[PDB]
């Protein structure tokens, strides 16, 4: 086995419509979609490994002012170098403190890795609740 | 690096400023930043003081270490060196 998220491919797919408080979403039944607007931006460009389309994904996210707009101050910095933003406390799992990329079918059962509708914005927690349920 | 009063306040002021402008050269240094920050307030907000402060809360860098000083001088613990 080699690892697919380790390899470069090229981002696909739509996401979907989502509001100013879409973060809020990633804490509960499936997580957030990847917005439409994020999609529209990324797609059909090539990526290195998922951790950096991940990071793509966050940058956009700094750029948009709808979909940053609930960002406090500090947590907008951190989007704009790329990085994740911080959930509330209450969403972190140990040293799992950020928003989580996750994808929704398996890597090994056929999903792909930078199918952007395959692909669902979580809390660690939410991930977690998920996961143990499997 | 052990305890909050390790710190001057200058000291703590500049650590939260850093953690505010994401000041890190990756988003693990900057969470482990943000982790001693909480180990160091021993607040029970957390991550929240910075990220998802009470609404009137100042969530600036001095504003930050404003609301950690008073709450740890409520709390009878033990105020920054210096």
């Amino acid at each position: 086995m080699e690892s697919k998220r380790n390899k470069p491919g090229k981002a696909t797919g739509k996401g979907k419509p989502v509001g100013d408080k879409w973060l809020d979403d990633a804490g509960k039944d499936s997580g957030a979609p990847i917005p439409d607007r994020i999609a529209d931006k990324l797609r059909d460009k090539e990526f290195k490994s998922f951790d950096d389309f991940a990071k793509a994904v966050w940058e956009e996210v700094s750029k948009d002012p709808e979909l940053s707009k609930n960002l406090n101050p500090s947590n907008k910095s951190s989007v704009s170098k790329g990085y994740s933003p911080f959930t509330p406390k209450n969403q972190q799992v140990g040293g799992r403190k950020v928003y989580e990329l996750h994808h929704d079918k398996p890597i090994s059962q056929g999903g792909e890795v930078y199918d952007m509708d395959n692909i669902r914005v979580t809390t660690p927690k939410r991930h977690i609740d998920i996961h143990r349920g499997k | 690096k052990h305890s909050i009063s390790d710190y001057t306040e200058a000291e703590f002021l500049q650590l939260v400023t850093t953690i505010c402008n994401a000041d890190t050269s990756s988003e693990e240094e900057l969470v482990k930043l943000v982790t001693h920050f909480e180990e160091m307030t021993e607040h029970p907000s957390g991550s929240d003081l910075i990220y998802y402060p009470k609404e009137g809360d100042d969530d600036s860098p001095s504003g930050i270490v404003n609301t950690v000083k008073q709450w740890r001088a409520a709390n009878g613990k033990s105020g920054f060196k210096q």
